[PDB]
């Protein structure tokens, strides 16, 4: 029942960052008799204390001084929680400013007589807001933490330099803090944040691992993806929670010193590298610098290419130094660069999905008093994609018209008039209007939510893919127990179908894997263009996902409408589909609506060997469908679903979804005229009447042809596979 | 908006004898952002402009405005009409400032008049003119009008200690005061005004706001893309969001 919920007691130790704990919850938590902890509290209050065995400690409960108490936002009798946390570290520089009533009274040098013997060999650890009392010539003052760099995880060295500048904190927004650092600050790419933890997490800490090793298994790590979702934040963020030198260089910089100097500075960042043991050195937009050799006209920039080539072979093994770098595509730098042995592991960032544009704006709104009166979560659902540094600029605009909204003062402005920042639905929304989708073309990688609704049929169907592709991702040694060998290529075919995407998507979801979805006419405006490189990127982003869901549309479409079967895109897409890695699940899934019209080498068996007919969807089970139209206008009661399965027999299914938000058009311009009325007299009836239905069913035909589905029979009679 | 224009105001007879000095109400400086030494930019009919120093008044109304028969004669209204009051907090002194008296006004009098005229009347006073405001100056038993001719600064000026007087001979006379050299504003700028406004936010939050930046964090206009064909009175804006805020323009 969650053993990390302790009880709060009165401390034995007088000391502010010892607590005691029973000898039986120390070895179920898995700490030591010096572990660092996690304490959270309340109003979001968070500290750091060395467990310290007590005889006399209560298992439920954890002793703690009222300083704690106090700065945990807590009383006697409330509860806190633990959690084991080993990585906290030595910090850098302190900046400590008193509290103004404790300090009347008392003049001259306070880093002499309080700050030094406080920190006297105890190593510490403490938080952001830590009111610690210092004793010391008959008084005891409070000290308040201002800013220490390793922020979330720190421990006072003697080796960290404490700035002590005397002086009350004033009553205003004019805090000394500034980027710091935090992996509570980068917004939401954990499941590749993870990733590049565990690739350079084992040169901190660990340099007996080169003897088991042999070789360190990174030396370079590029980190590639649209611009403005943080390298530096990325690059600075696993900066300073390791303990290390960052030393952040920009390739504009390199670029800007005249000759004779832009040679320099680059064997002298990297000797100034070589004083401290690690290295996590940085270069910002590294494609300035290093683009491709037909792209460079002058050779000064293939001079500094050459350095760049020199250093980073030099450097192998030089006592764990690591450089990291960025950039926007695996193409656009130098191919050269891209040697195996250095800068290998191109891992990938990508769009935030809604869940982390939801953190990114829940991280962002931490700083700023919110009015609490919006809920935030779905402002990231009304956007397709926008980047963080576009969320950021998003909150910033959001508060600046708001307050523009309200008056000026009256001259030149409190905190409290600053915690007034009453942002509605209607700021965001506002501000959401007025923006830009910087990175709309980029393709958007996410995992999707559908989650088997709209498709209240196919049942065997929905078996064999099922099997075909959950049941390798759940456990696929059952394929190696008898020797299957999985067939990724699945095409769809019949009548037109969104349903077949969602099928897909409720496929990706099931196997919880991202899902990417090709654009038919994105495949046509390669086919025009005859850009059929672009393919080769779009299967270079989509074998880093692993697994990975890759859908294709309506490939009968360029063939249909080539007129400049065979085709650029069409060999193309057979040469990659040859190159594909046997494993991983990268499961390819094809949407037709003609399949008369098709590549004859892509039936063939192997690559793609199922083809299945997918069919006009059930009259009967309409009752999954509706509940689909039960979000997005759900309909009021007393009304029949058989009134809705009782004419309707080969009609669509997003032609009746579309043609249930018409009835719902209705019932919105009947709501706006019942609005007039009320404002002509000087509720928006929410129910959806029958007629709205039956204007609907008199509005609304089928798409299905006859030709059309006696042809999808002959293809199932060319094709039939049947039980005698 | 507000109701009924509220910087429009009512002329009327004043106390202070001062030329250059008209007089409001306390709670109509305060709503108007106005100090009581502060310098504003009167507006009246026939397309005049006047600058004058609002100081505080016991008797004046709440939605009239007293001043003396000079601006009244200068915004070329009688009495019983409306004019407009705009605040103009940006002012900048003069360099150098020519005058040239009416001709019926120096008829009998012989010399130089800036040592009898000019200098009283502008030892350490700052009062604010326009180019075209006729100002009367007392001296030598009798009344001279004194026209502003041309000041460096071109539309308004405050006179400095330092600001050279030009009276030099052969006068102008009263005539239909032409314009013809200006310095540029949010008048001078076109039809922008769906995205006028927007910059106008953009760089009025910049202005005298250094805790407001910290109240967001970071600062949301780094850089300003103003795109479109050439010359759609680009540096005028430029230069038009410079002057009227108050700083250091600079254009390279
Ligand atoms: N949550 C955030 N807070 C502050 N800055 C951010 C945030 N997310 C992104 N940025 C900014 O985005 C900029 C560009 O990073 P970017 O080039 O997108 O990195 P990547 O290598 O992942 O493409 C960075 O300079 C960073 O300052
Ligand atoms: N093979 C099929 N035959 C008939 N209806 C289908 C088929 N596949 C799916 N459907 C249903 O018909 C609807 C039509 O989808 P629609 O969006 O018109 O296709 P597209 O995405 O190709 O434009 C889908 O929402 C789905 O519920
Ligand atoms: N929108 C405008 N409104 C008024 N005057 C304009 C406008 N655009 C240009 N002008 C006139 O054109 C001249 C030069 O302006 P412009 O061509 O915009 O300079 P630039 O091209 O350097 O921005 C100015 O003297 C100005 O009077």
């Amino acid at each position: 029942n969650r053993p990390n919920r302790l009880i709060v007691d009165e401390a034995i130790n007088e000391d502010n960052s010892v607590v005691s704990l029973s000898q039986p919850k120390m070895d179920e938590l898995q700490l030591f008799r010096g572990d660092t902890v996690l304490l959270k509290g309340k109003k979001r209050r968070e500290a750091v204390c060395i467990v310290l065995s007590d005889d006399t400690c209560s298992d439920e409960k954890i002793r703690m001084n009222r300083v704690v108490r106090n700065n945990l936002r807590v009383r006697l009798g409330d509860v806190i929680s633990i959690q084991p946390c080993p990585d906290v570290k030595y910090g850098k520089r302190i900046h400590v400013l008193p509290i103004d009533d404790t300090v009347e009274g008392i003049t001259g040098n306070l880093f002499e007589v309080y700050l030094k013997p406080y920190f006297l060999e105890a190593y510490r650890p403490i938080r952001k807001g830590d009111i610690f009392l210092v004793h010391g010539g008959m008084r005891a003052v409070e000290f308040k933490v201002v800013e220490t760099d390793p922020s979330p995880y720190c421990i006072v060295a003697p080796d960290t330099v404490i700035h002590c500048e005397g002086e009350p904190i004033k009553r205003e927004d004019e805090e000394e803090s500034l980027n710091e650092v935090g992996y509570d600050d980068i917004g939401g790419c954990r499941k590749q944040l993870a990733q590049i933890k565990e690739m350079v997490e084992l040169p901190l800490r660990h340099p007996a691992l080169f003897k088991a090793i042999g070789v360190k298994p990174p030396r370079g790590i590029l980190l590639y993806g649209p611009p403005g979702t943080g390298k530096t934040l990325i690059a600075r963020a696993v900066a300073n929670e390791t303990g290390a030198f960052f030393f952040l260089i920009n390739g504009p910089e390199i670029m800007s010193k005249l000759a004779g100097e832009s040679e320099s500075n680059l064997r002298k960042a990297f000797e100034e590298a070589e004083k401290n043991a690690p290295a996590i050195i940085f270069i910002d937009e590294l494609d300035a610098i290093a683009p491709k050799r037909e792209k460079t006209h002058g050779e000064v920039e293939r001079r500094i290419v050459s350095q760049l080539l020199t250093l980073m072979d030099g450097l192998k093994q030089r006592a764990h130094v690591i450089v990291m770098a960025a950039t926007n595509r695996p193409n656009s730098i130098d191919p050269a660069l891209r040697r195996f042995g250095r800068f290998d592991r191109e891992v990938d960032i990508g769009i935030p999905d809604a869940t982390g544009r939801l953190e990114i704006l829940q991280i962002h709104t931490k700083n700023m008093k919110l009015a609490d009166d919006v809920d935030l979560e779905q402002v990231a659902n009304e956007t397709h994609g926008h980047v963080g540094a576009d969320l950021a600029a998003l909150c910033s605009e959001a508060a600046l018209q708001a307050i523009r909204k309200k008056m000026d003062l009256i001259d030149l402005i409190d905190a409290e008039v600053m915690n007034s920042l009453a942002v509605t639905m209607d700021d965001f929304r506002w501000a959401l209007s007025q923006s830009n989708p910087s990175a709309l073309r980029e393709t958007v990688v996410e995992v999707p939510q559908v989650t088997w609704e709209d498709i209240g049929g196919l049942e065997d169907v929905k078996r064999e893919l099922q099997e075909l592709v959950q049941y390798p991702v759940e456990h696929p040694d059952k394929f190696l127990k008898f020797g299957m060998t999985p067939s990724k290529g699945v095409l769809f075919y019949g009548p037109p179908g969104c349903g077949k995407t969602l099928l897909a998507k409720a496929i990706a979801n099931e196997c919880q894997a991202n899902f990417i979805s090709i654009k038919g006419p994105e495949l046509l405006t390669m086919w025009f263009g005859e850009s059929e490189a672009n393919v080769r990127e779009i299967f270079d982003k989509a074998r880093q996902a692993a697994p990975c869901v890759l859908f294709f549309d309506e490939l009968d479409s360029i063939a249909k409408a080539r007129g400049g079967a065979a085709d650029r895109v069409i060999n193309q897409i057979l040469t990659e589909m040859d190159g594909m890695s046997t494993k991983k699940n990268v499961f390819i899934i094809g949407a037709t609506n003609r399949p008369d019209i098709i590549d004859p080498a892509i039936l063939r068996p192997g690559r793609l060997d199922q083809l299945i007919y997918i069919p006009l969807p059930d009259e009967k089970s309409r009752v999954a469908i509706l509940k689909a139209n039960l979000r997005k206008s759900p309909v009021a009661k007393d009304v029949d679903l058989e009134f809705l399965a009782k004419m309707t027999n080969g009609f669509s299914g997003a032609d009746l979804t579309e043609i249930c938000q018409r009835a719902c058009k209705l019932a919105i311009r009947e709501s706006i005229e019942s609005e007039i009325r009320r404002e002509r007299e000087r509720d928006p009836v929410p129910e959806i009447r029958r007629d709205h239905f039956e204007e609907a069913m008199r509005f609304a035909r089928r798409s299905v042809s006859d030709n059309d589905i006696r042809k999808y029979e002959m293809f199932a009679q060319t094709l039939q596979q049947s039980r005698g | 908006k507000q109701k009924n224009r509220p910087n429009r105001l009512i002329v009327d007879e004043a106390i202070n004898e001062d030329n250059s000095v008209v007089s409001l109400s306390q709670p109509k400086m305060d709503e108007l952002q106005l100090f009581r030494g502060d310098t504003v930019l009167l507006k009246g009919k026939k397309r005049r402009e006047a600058v004058c120093i609002v100081l505080s008044d016991d008797t004046c109304s709440d939605e009239k405005i007293r001043m003396n028969r000079v601006v009244r004669n200068n915004l070329r209204v009688r009495l019983g009409d409306v004019i407009s009051i705009q605040p103009c907090p940006d002012v900048k002194y003069g360099k150098r400032i020519h005058v040239l008296p009416i001709d019926d006004t120096v008829e009998g009098i012989t010399g130089n008049l800036f040592e009898v005229y000019l200098k009283p009347y502008f030892l350490e006073a700052y009062r604010p003119i326009r180019k075209g405001d006729i100002f009367l100056v007392h001296g030598g038993m009798r009344a001279v009008e004194f026209k502003v001719v041309e000041t460096d600064p071109s539309p308004y000026c405050i006179v400095a200690p330092d600001t050279v007087i030009h009276c030099e001979g052969e006068p102008i006379k009263r005539e239909d005061e032409e314009e013809s050299l200006n310095e540029v504003g949010y008048d001078d700028i076109g039809g922008c005004r769906k995205q006028l406004a927007q910059i106008k936010e953009m760089v009025e939050l910049p202005l005298r706001h250094p805790a407001l930046f910290k109240a967001i964090g970071v600062k949301p206009p780094r850089g300003i893309l103003l795109y479109g064909p050439p010359g759609t009175g680009k540096t005028l804006i430029a230069r038009a969001v410079a002057n009227e805020t108050g700083a250091f323009f600079f254009l390279i």
